[PDB]
Parts: C-alpha cells; structure tokens; sequence
C-alpha cells in the first residue's frame, strides 16, 4: 500500500487543529487524490 | 420467521485508507410465500442511502437469504459512531433491527516482539517465526507477514486472547522452510492496530 | 424442555495416573413440577453403576439442574472408550442420551519450543516467557509453568489452532519481571499430550 | 505428582505384552499401591 497516504491519513485523523467537518473534507482528499 | 444478523468491517479495512470499510446486514430464513426485504440503514439513527443491497438468493429449503452492505466512513467507525440496520418484511409484524459499532474503552498500543526459531527447532526441516503482540485494546487488530516486499501467506495467527491487566495479545507463527531461514532472508511481521501510530508498525526477524 | 450436556473429562485428569478422570452428565431446565430425573450410565453400550449423583437443585425460574458424574480408567479413554448418559424424566417421552468419547485419529507429538524475550522487551519492567507447542494431535493438551520447583501460575496460554498438516499449535505465554529473569531464575514449560513419553515433558528456559 | 509412578503407568499402557485384562490390572496396582 502506498505508505505516503496512510501518513497523511493518520496525521489529518489525529489533528487536533482540525474539527470533525474539517477532518473529514481533508480525509477525503487523502482518500481521493491518492 | 426470518432472522437478521449484522457484520462489523474487518479491522484492516477500518485502519488503512487504502481499503473500504464496510458493515453487512444478512436476513436468512425469508419465506417462499413473501420472498421481499427492504433494508434501512441509519448511522447515530440518521437514515443512510448508499447501501449496496443485491437481490435476494434461493437456498435449499426454499427459503431466501438476502444481503445489504453498507461502506463506512474510517473515522466513523473509529470514532465510535452506530450503524443500524432494519430489515421489513411481509411475514413480519415489527421490522427487526441490529446495530454494531465499534468496542468502547481506551485504545492500548501493542507491542509488537519477533522472535526466532530456537535451537531446537533448527534441528527440523521446517521452523517457527514467531510474531508477539502484546498489550492492545480494543481487540481489533489485523497481523500479515511478508519477505523480500512481497506478501508471506504461510503463516496462523491466534485469537486475541485477554490478558489479566485488561488488555489482549496474540501470537502469529510464519511457517519457513529452515534453508530459506538459514540463507539470511529478511522477514517482517506488520501489526495492524488503531492504537499504532499510522495504524502500522513492521517488526523484522533475520538470521 | 429439559436439555442434557455431556462433558469430557479434562485433559490432564485423563494422562495422569496422579489424577481422576471423570465424565460429566448436566441436565438443566427440569420442570417444577417433577423435579426428578434418573441417570443411566454406559461405557460402549454396557450399564455401569459407579456414578456419583447429587439431587437435584432449582435455579432462578422455578426449574431444576441436576449433575450426574462418572469415573472413568485413563487407560478406557484414551482407547477410545464410548461414554453415555441417558435422562429419564415424566416430563420427556423419550428419554434424552448424549454420547462422547476421545478424538479419533493418529496421535502425533508436540514438539515444544521455549522462546526468551526479546531483546526489545527487556526495555519494560515485565517480560514474557514463551513456549510454542505445534505438531500436535488430538486438540486435547495440558500446559503449566514452574521454577525452582514451585507452580508458576501466572501465565496465559491460547486455544489450540490447527496448523495446515491437520496438527494443531498453541502458545503459552508466561509473564516475569525482569529482575526475577535477569538474575538467572530457571522457568520451565510443563506440557501433558497423550503422545508424549510419560505424557509429559519440561523445557527450561533461562538467561 | 510422583514421577516414578506417571513411568510406570505410561510403561504398563503401552506394553504391547500385556492383553487389556493384565494392562488393567498393572495399571490398578500401580494407582492403588503409590
């Protein structure tokens, strides 16, 4: 699997600077342009 | 009458942004007399529309089995949410409804040990890479072995089994031929685990 | 209605001559009303007479369980003896007979195998000592921990799981402190199989 | 538990000498008498 995407995917997961609309939006750019 | 049973994803697909996640919802033992189910989906009881849901099959005594299955978001599932699924039918007066989410408590890292073939076991043709996890919680976990960056598919892994501090661990056993071991081969054990940083470690085992 | 269960005696009771085999006969939800039920013991067919029954006692609800228990000779296990027990009661037409006996099929021996931590684990304030036993069969196995000639019982072991070669493995996994390994203490894995020399053997394992 | 005992009783099951009546009866002694 392509271990770059899982990192940002964790990283975005975890980001306490993110809230749950705005983890989500950029789980789902991880998710779509890998 | 018929009955409903309802699947969690597989903790691999939960874990990895390479996979999709999903929840099953399965009824059995649909009359022949009213072959016809409808499925709701609902997350947190908010009804849900992209459930795959294909046509119901005959079985052997005629009755029909019929299957849903609804993809999850990752961080849904890892953040606790409900996923219920309803099942209505004909034959019935009330729809029955399941409901899964994932196991609560604090999540726990697992340890992740190699270990080699000892002594004794290299006397034999075949030996013993042994793969300890240790220490996590929820028992969710998903263990694969590979060598050389291809997949090793040789190997059994226990069930978790709990530990008497609240926690479970496992042992995973890849089966090698002792030359293959003895020629140095690198081999690794990667642990699955949603109290793992990236969700993943690899631990290596070698001559 | 009432519903009988057949329990096997336990692995070790059967391979030791130290111990007492026994089969054990459960019957639950007997009716209120007759609290009475007879046991019939057989070994290949044949009545035999030696079981200890206690009476009967009521649960919660108004129903009763009662518990029939049957001696049996290492020797008529392991040989593949049949054992039976039959449930009489006015409530039950017919009544109910449960039927067990020992695994069929040639038994093989397991190899044991005692891994020390890894070196990554004598990080932590505890390691754990492991014992693989594999190439074993029937599933029937016993496994215990010692040092210095006293039980260790603080060790968990996982349910055996078939390996690929119709044989089954397990590890056991026995946890220390690090300071008790480090200063040379003898651990020492007991395992019981019906096709071990003895039935038994002890490995050691030690810094 | 005595080992000398666990011997002889492993011994006595598997003696291919003794017929099921006398592997019977070396077995009792052996469980009666240590």
């Amino acid at each position: 699997f392509n271990m770059q995407c899982q990192r940002r995917f964790y990283e975005a997961l975890h980001d306490p600077n993110l809230n749950e609309e705005q983890r989500n939006a950029k789980i789902k750019s991880i998710r779509d342009d890998c | 009458g018929p009955s409903v049973f309802l699947f969690p994803p597989k903790p691999k697909d939960t874990l990895m942004i390479s996979r999709t996640p999903e929840v099953t919802c399965v009824v059995v033992d649909v009359s022949h007399e009213d072959p016809e189910v409808k499925f709701n989906w609902y997350v947190d009881g908010v009804e849900v529309h992209n459930a795959k849901t294909k046509p119901c099959e005959e079985q052997y005594g005629s009755t029909y089995r019929c299957v849903s299955v609804l993809t999850v978001l990752h961080q849904d599932w890892l953040n606790g949410k409900e996923y219920k699924c309803k099942v209505s039918n004909k034959a019935l007066p009330a729809p029955i409804e399941k409901t899964i989410s994932k196991a609560k408590g604090q999540p726990r890292e697992p340890q992740v040990y190699t270990l080699p073939p000892s002594r004794e076991e290299m006397t034999k043709n075949q030996v013993s890479l042994t793969c300890l996890v240790k220490g996590f919680y929820p028992s969710d976990i998903a263990v694969e072995w590979e060598s050389n960056g291809q997949p090793e598919n040789n190997y059994k892994t226990t069930p978790p089994v709990l530990d008497s501090d609240g926690s479970f661990f496992l042992y995973s056993k890849l089966t090698v031929d002792k030359s293959r071991w003895q020629q140095g081969n690198v081999f690794s054990c990667s642990v699955m685990h949603e109290a793992l940083h990236n969700h993943y470690t690899q631990k290596s085992l070698s001559l």
